């Protein structure tokens, strides 16, 4: 995870196994979708600057 | 560029000037200044030239 | 399921009938709300939900209701799939001519009713009105002033009506019937002469018997209502930054709903009649520019300033069904990598990167820790695969065992440009590939970077390894040579092993075994100079061969003991210097003598061999390494000294053609022979023993990287060079790339070869095309039947020029069934059977007495129905073995065809090829004579001596000499046309055959004759149909044609008889049968339309049409496949006849 | 000299067809006022519209819209707002009730022609004096009352209708007793002269051969077919021998007024092409904005009068630049922003354009939202809008080659991996509930849906297997707390994420 961008949006598709799973852990399904940038597959490592 | 430009501008002008009196007119309130800077963005933006 | 797709004209009603909504406002979704308008390009209820079983306005969102409608939206809940699929349609307030038929090469809507474009074109654009109901206004007048609209009216005012626009030319369309039409064609055009109106009255028959077969209505090239592409296939969806990402159609469609939104508000306005006719063009414009785009004046986006395509013009560039779509699909599990060189591992097994092979065998990773226990979920197997944890690693490496992975090199240009490997988990980032396998792919490791794929089925996964595999991949499939033949590294390896001197330590110390050569080469007594005498076991003949003491030597031995036992080979074929010509020659005649696991064995010894013995040699290049010739300056002083004598006095031409010819262009290649003279002779020391040979000379004779220009322009005297025109520079250029060029002749040496460079860059591109050419004409060319019942074939003859063979006939016709039983000259004795395959041991045996030409049995004399036979192509170009049923005979030998491209050249070599293949008129069209004896004059005063017939400009025969068939007067660069039309078929071929190897012998590029045989037979498909009754068609057709036309008619009775015309490779997707396979390279402008009017219906029976269609291949393993299903057809019918 | 081009036909078809009409615009009004008045007069006279129109306007006045629907207001106080309106209604109300009587007469006269006309004795003794007594009453008091053209429009409809039927009707009868020797001009002059008698096609044959064969076997049937289609629509509408020189005239002021019109469209397309030359490259082609300022043109000479300043130039150019502005706000953006939306978006355009000429370097967005007067988070909003979807088939190298479009994801696309989960997560699910009661597993997998997708509610689930109650919902938590240990659950902890 590089910058976890928490981005809000509508209601996803319920799926019964999906909602049985959510019932049955007992958590809540999330409203927003997970969007946070990530770094692609390389050797990159260490985070020289990161402007905002 | 500029020049292609500027004739676009002063076509606008000649355009907007027969609508607004030149006697007691606010000053350059007829001349246009989004062609200007677009023709300059083009060249920098999206131009074959300025490409990399 | 689905087969044999057909293509016909849209009725307006079967148009309505795809669509689910008439689309009436041109708003594709809201400004606030990023949702589908009402009725708009982008439509909930009339294209389908925008989610997946999510209706609008949150109603039916939970999925429970499949077919219910929504009641305020109106939109039925299904998953976004059917928002791909649902179509639209446009009811236009007035007609609009499509641009496909009207705008076009043949104007399909102007050949109804026998009326020019320009006049159509006219009458649609409202500028000149057209009379209908004639009863004074003639039919068809084409009047445009009022005068005879309203002046000439005044008769009565009864019975006078006219019509104008696209709906004028629709009512036209409606009163021409395609049956009295087409009958009052067939009359004027039997028992009349037919001159010129023959050339449109057989256009128009023909779209009239399409139009009447097919069933489509004349009156539907001009739509009244246009269907609109769906929704997900122009997409709208919001790019990164909030500005969204619309298609190109979308921008087509949107003006064509204002400009149908235009025409149905001025005629419920009523405006004036020269506005609502020039709505309606605008409209016509609008629907012609969405279509096509190209045909009219190129209309932009408001936007961007880019052309805007269309339907057409996506079908037409890479981005459609030609190559982005279809064709060149983006398939995913697959990886590029740089690649590097893979000594270390065998021939069959390439170098995979750890970090590349987890997130190819993502799936089989989640299988191989499912199966095995160490995942329970596909969600935990991809949470451990995702951070590469160390227990996956032991499971990549057990699932990569013997599953080969395609290695899909950049550009390729035949077959083996895919092979599959085993592959194996090596470190790093790079490809590990083999040395030897490079070649092949033409790949070397400069940087090319080697798409690996991965097959996912499990007969992929065994097709890759049957076929695919690089084992399997020797021979290369231009010709008879293998193509794992080592290039650089391990020819040179076998060079230095293979080179021997009398000077050397050990001098004819004889040894036990191999291993005693290398024991004493490891104490010192003995060197790898090749002299020294041991052990081995040749093997020569029948059985086991004794172990013969052999005067060979050493370094001969252990390439000679890497040869698998088996007579007629061994160290015999060690005994040369083992170059790469030789080398290659070995590598075939293992594999033509021996099997192809002992072939592929040997490949994988020598290359490590040669690679040990390569780098303990030390072959590094050196500056006394390229040796310059002592003997060089004196001869550079003579020849600029006579470059002088004559230039006193001095015609300029002719003392500079001295100067630069004989002076330069010749004596040039004295120096480079001096130099290669004083290069081959080996330096004694003064202990008797030679110093060593010069590396560059080692890589210039054993063939790895030197050559003899490459050595004159190193060394030598680096030749003349050349000019932007072509011609040859004057001034003296005497200096080799070891010594400094000064600038002059560094800038005429960068003058030179920046042309070459170019042309390595512009002639790949016309290489390109020509492969692309072939492939699409020689796909329908698939080996089907194994032996036809033919008995004639084509005649092979040895090419010889001047006093010597250029090929040998042994070459020519290996691999190819015989028509008739060879006859040896001299002696009646059949030295080779009449209907079976020609091995080596009979092509040895032909070779062995002198023979002129035999009669071989080749694709061309094929008398099969569908594709080509087995017993008339060969022997296939991939292994020793006899060409299987399946296999793709033309895309082999279209990709054989294309290789010698990147490397050719006009008429030089490549546009020449390209000249041939497509067939058409040279610069020079020569004539052929057909006469026999005495020839006559022509008419008089007709500008050219057209033909005489005795039945019983630049002229080369006289007016009474006695002519021969064959000889015609031309000065040079013969019409293959003209030789259908004169000379036999099989004179063409020969002849196409010959020039295409004189072409490619010239550049240097070997290719098999059945490689061309097979692309001549394809452009040999149609037939011109002279029949004077029972079918009206004069052109050129389809051979299955009179396959069914002529034994039609036999059931009837006229004897039908048809000549055999010859067209291009770009021609054949003209006339072809399937129109995808047409439609696929070709211009995708006509070849629809010639197969929408025509209702051609495509059976899938070609290779192109099934990979567009993405149904299996008719050729090789499917070609297999259809054959089973075929059977099992059969079956089952046998089976349904027994139950009544 | 084939142009291919549909700009350059246009033009072609202005210029050198259509002449500039120089100091004709007002002999182009006059020719329009002339229409409206043959069509007003043509209306305004014994027929079913004179008819509706008086019924029409007796339930107005009191209980019906009595102005802005029958009768203009301006046109009421043009020769002579709260004021004006009930001084012409009063007038109106007092119009209706004297001329109720007049409109009654000439109602019964015309009755009584009709029936004179079917039966075939001619009414002459006094009857067409008091009809037309009757009916100059009824035109001189709808024309002086100045009405509007709303019910104008659908009696101009039903009398076109009328017309249209009479004319196939006439087209049928001469395409039936042409046969032989008979025209098609001739019908209208037998049936004016011979429509009272019923045997019209008998009383006919004075000459001619051909006539009694036509008569005879060939229209016998037609004719009276049309007889009785034309008996039919008298009773339904207005009658016959009075109605059809009315919807003639009424056609013929139309035509006439259509045909001015059109001219001075024509006499004036030079001034859209012109004004539609300040308007390229906003969103629509050059020809597109001209035909559809057209629109905008035509609808100018629909209200168009003698006012000061009589030149139709102004006005002309203000409706096209009114259209253009209308239209070029819809079909620009590719998304049909809304036209107050659009000049929103121009008049913040425009103001920052005046701030970087006067006061300097660019504004925020939240100073634009003050600098106008408007709300702060509304001219937030309307900024960032989609102001111009990029093309999907732009390059993106420095050739044409790898499109946009060829590089955009797929956010709905679902991907084979999260299939993958899903499949397992079915494989998963029936593996954990195999373990549960069979009733139990299947009242379980009714609550949502394994196999069925219609996901029932607890009480739906609960009547498939015993009473609806919180027994259900119990045997539910039951289950849901059963299968939460390290042993049942032991696949599904690291399948939530
Ligand atoms: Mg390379
Ligand atoms: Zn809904
Ligand atoms: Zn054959």
């Amino acid at each position: 995870i590089l910058v976890g961008k928490v981005t809000p949006k509508g209601e996803s598709p319920m799926t019964p196994e999906e909602k049985l799973l959510r019932a049955i852990f007992g958590e809540k399904a999330s409203d927003v979708r997970d969007t946070s940038l990530r770094l692609p597959p390389g050797v990159a490592g260490t985070i020289v600057d990161v402007r905002v | 560029q500029y020049r292609v430009g500027l004739l676009r501008m002063e076509r606008a002008i000649k355009e907007r000037m027969s609508s607004v009196d030149i006697d007691t007119v606010m000053p350059h309130d007829l001349i246009n200044a989004k062609p200007a800077a677009a023709a300059v963005r083009e060249f920098f933006g999206s131009s074959q030239l300025s490409q990399f | 399921t689905f087969d044999q797709i057909r293509i016909s004209l849209a009725s307006p009603e079967k148009i309505r009938s795809w669509s689910f909504g008439e689309i009436k406002k041109p708003e594709t979704i809201n400004y606030r709300t990023f949702k589908p308008e009402r009725d708009g390009l982008f439509c909930a209820r009339i294209f389908g939900p925008t989610k997946d079983y999510e209706c609008l306005c949150g109603k039916y969102k939970r999925m429970k209701y499949k077919g219910i409608i929504c009641e305020k939206c109106g939109v039925e809940v299904t998953l976004a799939r059917v928002r791909r699929e649902r179509m639209g349609h446009i009811e236009l307030a007035s007609p609009v001519a499509h641009i496909w038929f009207l705008k076009s090469l043949p104007s399909r809507i102007a050949m109804m009713l026998d009326m020019p474009l320009k006049d159509i074109e006219r009458v649609l654009y409202f500028e000149y009105y057209i009379v209908t109901e004639p009863g004074p206004l003639k039919q068809h007048q084409l009047l445009s002033e009022d005068d005879y609209m309203r002046a000439q009216e005044e008769y009565g005012d009864d019975s006078f009506t006219a019509e104008i626009g696209a709906e004028a030319i629709q009512n036209l369309l409606k009163a021409i019937d395609l049956e009295k039409e087409a009958e009052r064609l067939r009359e004027e055009l039997s028992g009349t002469v037919s001159d010129m109106k023959q050339k449109k009255f057989s256009k128009r028959l023909k779209i009239l018997e399409a139009f009447q077969e097919s069933g489509n209505r004349p009156e539907w090239m001009v739509l009244t209502v246009v269907p609109v592409i769906p929704p997900e296939l122009r997409p709208l969806v919001p790019l990164d930054g909030g500005r969204f990402a619309t298609s190109d159609l979308n921008d087509l469609y949107r003006r064509v709903i204002n400009r149908n939104n235009r025409l149905k508000r001025l005629i419920e306005l009523r405006a004036p009649d020269i506005i609502i006719r020039n709505e309606k063009r605008m409209l016509q414009e609008s629907v012609d520019a969405l279509f096509d785009n190209g045909r009219r004046g190129r209309v932009i986006t408001g936007a961007n300033k880019r052309p805007l395509k269309s339907l057409a013009d996506m079908l037409k560039g890479k981005q459609g069904r030609f190559r982005q779509n279809l064709l060149g699909k983006r398939v995913d599990y697959s990886g590029r990598s740089v690649i590097v060189v893979g000594p270390e591992l065998k021939l069959h097994e390439c170098g995979l990167p750890k970090k590349m092979a987890l997130e190819l065998f993502k799936p089989f990773i989640y299988a191989r820790l499912d199966a095995k226990g160490l995942s329970g979920t596909v969600k935990q197997s991809k949470r451990m695969v995702e951070r590469e944890q160390p227990q996956v690693w032991d499971i990549l490496e057990e699932v990569i065992r013997e599953h080969p992975v395609l290695l899909n090199r950049a550009p390729t240009l035949h077959r083996l440009g895919i092979q599959a490997f085993e592959p194996k988990l090596i470190e790093g980032k790079a490809i590990q590939l083999h040395p030897l396998v490079c070649a092949a792919f033409n790949a070397d490791f400069d940087g090319d970077q080697m798409a690996v794929h991965v097959p996912l089925s499990l007969e992929a996964q065994l097709e890759a390894r049957v076929l695919m595999m690089s084992t399997n991949n020797i021979l290369s499939p231009a010709n008879g040579r293998p193509i794992i033949v080592p290039s650089q590294d391990i020819v040179l390896g076998l060079y230095y092993l293979s080179v021997a001197r009398d000077g050397e330590p050990g001098e004819g110390k004889i040894f036990a075994d191999l291993g005693e050569i290398e024991a004493a080469m490891d104490a010192g007594v003995v060197s790898l100079h090749a002299k020294i005498k041991a052990r081995h076991t040749e093997m020569t003949p029948e059985g086991v061969l004794l172990r013969k003491v052999i005067d060979t030597t050493p370094g001969r031995m252990k390439i000679a003991a890497l040869l698998p036992h088996h007579p007629q080979i061994g160290h015999r074929l060690i005994e040369k210097a083992l170059t790469k010509k030789e080398i290659g020659n070995l590598i075939d005649i293992v594999y033509r003598h021996c099997g192809q696991k002992a072939t592929v064995i040997f490949a994988d010894k020598v290359m490590g061999l040669g690679f040990k013995e390569a780098a303990k040699a030390g072959i590094s290049f050196g500056k006394d390494d390229i040796i310059i010739p002592v003997r060089k300056t004196a001869i550079v002083e003579e020849t600029r000294k006579l470059a002088e004598e004559y230039e006193q006095q001095y015609i300029t031409k002719g003392e500079k053609y001295n100067k630069v010819v004989d002076a330069w262009a010749k004596a040039t290649d004295r120096v480079a022979d001096e130099m290669m003279a004083e290069l081959q002779m080996k330096h004694k020391d003064e202990n008797g023993r030679e110093k060593e040979i010069n590396a560059i000379y080692m890589m210039a004779h054993s063939g790895a990287r030197g050559s003899q220009a490459q050595m004159k322009q190193l060394g030598g005297m680096r030749g003349l060079m050349a000019k932007p025109s072509g011609e040859i520079i004057e001034t003296p250029i005497v200096s080799n790339f070891k010594e400094g060029l000064t600038v002059q002749e560094y800038f005429n040496s960068t003058h030179g070869a920046r042309k070459g460079l170019a042309d390595t860059a512009l002639k790949t591109a016309n290489s390109g095309y020509l492969t692309r050419r072939l492939v699409d004409v020689a796909q329908d060319c698939i080996i089907v039947e194994e032996d036809c019942g033919t008995t004639k074939g084509i005649t092979l003859r040895a090419v010889v020029e001047g006093g010597d063979v250029l090929v040998s006939l042994g070459s020519r016709v290996l691999g190819r069934f015989t028509a008739e039983d060879v006859k040896d000259p001299g002696t009646g004795e059949l030295v080779v059977p009449a209907d079976t395959y020609i091995d080596e041991n009979i092509a040895d045996a032909i070779e062995a007495a002198v023979v002129q030409s035999v009669k071989v049995r080749s694709v061309l004399t094929c008398e099969a129905k569908i594709g080509v036979c087995g017993a008339c192509y060969g022997r296939d170009l991939a292994r020793g073995t006899p060409v299987n049923i399946g296999e793709a005979v033309g895309v082999i030998a279209a990709q054989s065809i294309g290789e010698p491209g990147t490397q050719l050249t006009i008429t030089g070599g490549l546009p020449r090829v390209a000249e041939l293949f497509e067939a058409r008129r040279p610069k020079d069209c020569a004539v052929i004579a057909e006469m026999d004896g005495r020839v006559e004059f022509g008419k008089d005063y007709k500008n050219k001596r057209r033909i005489k017939i005795t039945p019983d400009k630049h002229i080369a025969v006289h007016d009474g000499d006695y002519i021969t068939k064959g000889e015609y007067i031309i000065d040079g660069n013969p019409d293959p046309h003209d030789i259908l039309r004169i000379l036999g078929v099989e004179a063409l071929a020969n002849f196409l055959v010959d020039e295409i190897q004189e072409v490619y012998r010239l550049q240097g590029v070997p290719i098999n004759d059945k490689h061309i045989e097979t692309i001549v037979r394809q452009m040999l498909q149609k037939v011109e149909i002279l029949e004077p009754g029972d079918t009206g068609l004069i052109k050129g057709d389809h051979l299955d044609k009179p396959e069914f036309d002529k034994e039609q008619e036999k059931a009837i009775a006229r004897p039908a008889v048809t000549q055999p015309v010859l067209l291009g490779i770009t021609k054949a997707s003209l006339q072809t049968k399937s129109f995808i396979s047409a439609a696929s390279f070709q211009e995708t402008t006509r070849v629809l339309t010639e197969a929408s009017v025509h209702g051609k219906t495509d059976t899938l029976e070609g290779l192109k049409e099934n990979v567009i269609v993405g149904r299996l291949i008719p050729a090789g393993t499917g070609s297999y496949l259809r054959s089973l299903q075929r059977v099992a057809a059969k079956r089952d019918e046998q089976l349904a006849q027994q139950r009544e | 000299d084939r142009t291919d081009d549909p700009v350059r036909m246009y033009l072609r078809e202005m210029g050198s067809v259509e002449l500039l009409s120089r100091e004709g615009e007002i002999a182009i009004a006059k020719r329009i006022e002339a229409g409206r008045d043959t069509m007003i007069r043509g209306l305004c006279e014994s027929a079913l519209t004179f008819e509706a129109i008086m019924v029409w306007r007796e339930e107005l006045g009191t209980g019906r819209i009595l102005l802005r629907e029958v009768i203009d207001l301006e046109g009421t106080y043009a020769a002579i707002v709260s004021a004006m309106e009930g001084e012409l209604r009063e007038g109106v109300m007092a119009i209706l009730d004297a001329i109720a009587s007049e409109f009654e007469a000439f109602r019964k006269l015309q009755d009584k022609l009709v029936g004179s006309r079917l039966k075939g004795e001619d009414l002459s003794d006094a009857d067409r004096k008091a009809y037309e007594g009757l009916s100059a009453t009824i035109i001189q008091h709808l024309k002086t009352l100045k009405l509007n053209n709303n019910r104008i429009e659908a009696l101009v409809e039903q009398l076109y209708a009328i017309n249209k039927r009479l004319i196939g009707l006439e087209g049928r009868l001469l395409r039936l007793a042409d046969s032989y020797g008979i025209s098609r001009g001739e019908f209208l002059k037998a049936y004016f002269g011979s429509e009272l008698n019923p045997t019209w096609s008998e009383q006919v044959k004075a000459m001619g051969v051909r006539w009694t064969k036509f008569v005879e076997n060939d229209s016998q049937s037609v004719t009276d077919i049309r007889s009785e289609i034309a008996a039919l629509a008298t009773e339904t509408g207005v009658p016959i021998d009075d109605y059809r020189r009315i919807v003639q005239t009424v056609q013929k002021g139309e035509r006439e007024a259509r045909q001015a019109k059109k001219e001075m469209v024509e006499a004036n397309l030079r001034l859209v092409i012109s004004i539609a030359k300040k308007y390229t490259n906003r969103g629509l082609q050059f020809l597109d904005l001209i035909q559809e300022g057209n629109i905008g043109l035509m609808k100018a000479v629909d209200k168009f009068e003698y006012r000061r300043g009589y030149k139709f130039s102004t006005y002309a150019t203000w409706w096209i630049r009114q259209a253009i502005t209308r239209s070029i706000a819809d079909q620009a953006r590719t998304i049909r922003i809304p036209v107050h939306m659009i000049e929103t978006i121009n008049k913040i355009v425009r103001t920052s354009r005046q701030m970087l000429h006067e006061i300097g370097r660019e504004p925020t967005p939240e100073e634009l939202a003050e600098k106008l007067a408007m709300p702060l988070e509304k001219v937030r909003k309307v900024l960032k809008i989609a102001k111009e979807p990029i093309s999907l088939e732009t390059p993106i190298g420095d050739e044409e080659d790898s499109h946009l479009g060829d590089f955009i994801e797929d956010k709905n696309a679902i991907l084979p991996i999260d299939a993958a989960i899903q499949s397992n997560l079915r494989e998963t699910t029936t593996r954990v509930l195999a373990s549960l009661t069979p009733r139990e597993e299947r009242v379980l997998r009714m609550r949502f849906g394994i196999g069925m997708n219609t996901d029932h509610t607890l009480e739906e689930v609960g009547q498939q297997f015993s009473v609806t109650r919180e027994r259900i919902r119990q045997i539910e938590a039951k289950a849901l707390r059963k299968l939460k240990h390290p042993s049942r659950s032991r696949k599904l902890r690291s399948f939530l994420d």
